């Protein structure tokens, strides 16, 4: 996941 | 005539945006009243987003460990509670421009309007649907979490979503406004995945009213269809399965146009095994989802181009 | 162990019913804080109920037009208003047995229990799920509307069900308590009827759960299916489809007994196939519908006889 | 219809  | 991805004027959320800072990280968040709302994940240690266990990151934290920046003025943060995967922190002024609002679930095939934020300031709006598997289609860089959704029943601002993460495909997740993830997904840095996605089907039909009010007919047909065997065909095509309610609810665009919903499925149904080839609807090459009936009573006229 | 349809426990509904007059039609409503409930249909000429006109119907009544009765006191009506099917009898004592309550709008699939009234005195309890098509099978005699429906979440009161009607099949139709109808149906007697019905597939497996749980485990087998597999065979049965969503409820049952979701829908979709013939689950000769997840957890152990 |  890529936390924004 | 015309018919475009079409999102509410941006004006009333815009007025709610902030920046929150928690030790390095900065997100945005939205100011109601006097709280803001942001993604909890505002606290952690960019190292544990790998396992956090936020009650007991958060307990580490005073009112005094975030900073509220609203345009050039600081907020001072009095008090702080964690709501699901949301923050709510108290600030000491009450938002002047805070719009009359509700906080509301939307349902999978809703649409609603996105205002991507950084640092607190909005950079663009744009529109997407809630797929199926929870996701939306956004366009998300980074600092961009805390980004809300929206729509807008006459002066009244209905917040859906806020925005949490990007997933390995590129598609984006978030919460409502209780901090409840939309989707199975979790806030913390681990793998997970979208579910496989389906074709919105009321929209599409929606869509094909659409068409036929602005003035287009070509893919009609002297056909019509049970509701059960149209599904045999959703289910090949991979469109989500018809419903008795999805027909009751294509009841106006229907009277509108003189096409019973059946007929129009009959319709859908031979545009999937036939193709387009070569003709367009609407400008679109393909079957277009994202557009709602009421997205597309809202935006056409009343009155057929017969 | 058992396993009963079992409903809630009445009491704080029971202490919040009464009984409306309109002329010569009685019926019960539901007397919350100083507000009574009822169907406006409390209003009409049984001779006009083949084609009301109910703002019509209404502005011709005052407020002495309507008499309340709560056991042997009378409450006087100090206003009204319409809220879509409903009227709002505003009295002049508020109920000193209001429990904490919500107003609820229920899903197709979910219970709900029916506290039959006539003459506003209590009479029978019973559970029931709204169907898919938005009807209930209920057992209603005459008088009984105004009759509700509830689920109690701690000691809060959640309203979901106000009965207005039957069908020709004999099967029950009415609003939430905004008086806004479950399925297509209208409080005129016009001619209507339930739309086809489909059952409930998160239902039946959940109660292949609540069977394993109490210590049944002979209709499982060594396979497993795909989601999508499964629900054509669904559709063939005339079975909901199976979606992702209903995956993820099934979650904590599957846990508990250690049966994945989809070696459950394989053992389903066998049991649809070889029928069950001579055998019963859980006392049943059939496949039952109308226990959901939520009440499978509420009513067995959380410890699984194995 | 049957109005109960």
């Amino acid at each position: 996941v890529t936390l924004x | 005539s015309g018919f475009r991805k079409m999102a509410f004027p941006s004006g009333k959320v815009e007025g709610c945006m902030v920046q929150v800072t928690c030790g390095t990280t900065t997100l945005n968040g939205l100011w109601l009243d006097d709280t803001v709302y942001c993604p909890r994940h505002v606290i952690c240690t960019a190292e544990d987003m790998l396992n956090p266990n936020y009650e007991d990151l958060l307990i580490r934290k005073s009112n005094h460990s975030f900073l509220v920046q609203a345009g050039n003025v600081q907020l001072r943060v009095i008090g702080h509670s964690m709501q699901n995967c949301l923050l709510r922190l108290k600030v000491d002024t009450s938002n002047p421009k805070t719009p009359k609002y509700k906080f509301v679930r939307i349902q999978p095939g809703q649409t609603f309007s996105v205002l991507a934020c950084y640092n607190g300031s909005p950079s663009g709006v744009y529109q997407c649907a809630m797929r199926p598997n929870h996701t939306i289609k956004g366009s998300f860089l980074n600092g961009s979490c805390g980004s809300v959704g929206f729509n807008i029943d006459y002066d009244c601002v209905s917040f859906c979503y806020m925005h949490h993460m990007e997933l390995p495909t590129g598609v984006h997740a978030g919460t409502d406004l209780e901090g409840k993830f939309y989707g199975p997904f979790v806030d913390r840095q681990t793998a997970q995945a979208a579910g496989t996605d389906t074709t919105i089907t009321l929209n599409v039909l929606a869509w094909l009213y659409a068409a036929v009010i602005n003035g287009d007919r070509w893919f009609l047909n002297r056909f019509t269809t049970t509701l059960n065997d149209f599904n045999l065909v959703a289910m090949k095509y991979n469109y989500e399965p018809l419903t008795q309610d999805h027909v009751d609810i294509l009841g106006p665009l229907s009277a509108q146009t003189g096409i019973a919903v059946l007929d129009m499925c009959a319709a859908l149904k031979e545009l999937l095994q036939n193709g387009m080839n070569g003709r367009t609807i609407l400008g679109s090459t393909i079957l277009e989802d994202e557009f709602t009936p009421f997205d597309v009573v809202r935006q056409c006229s009343g009155v057929t181009f017969q």
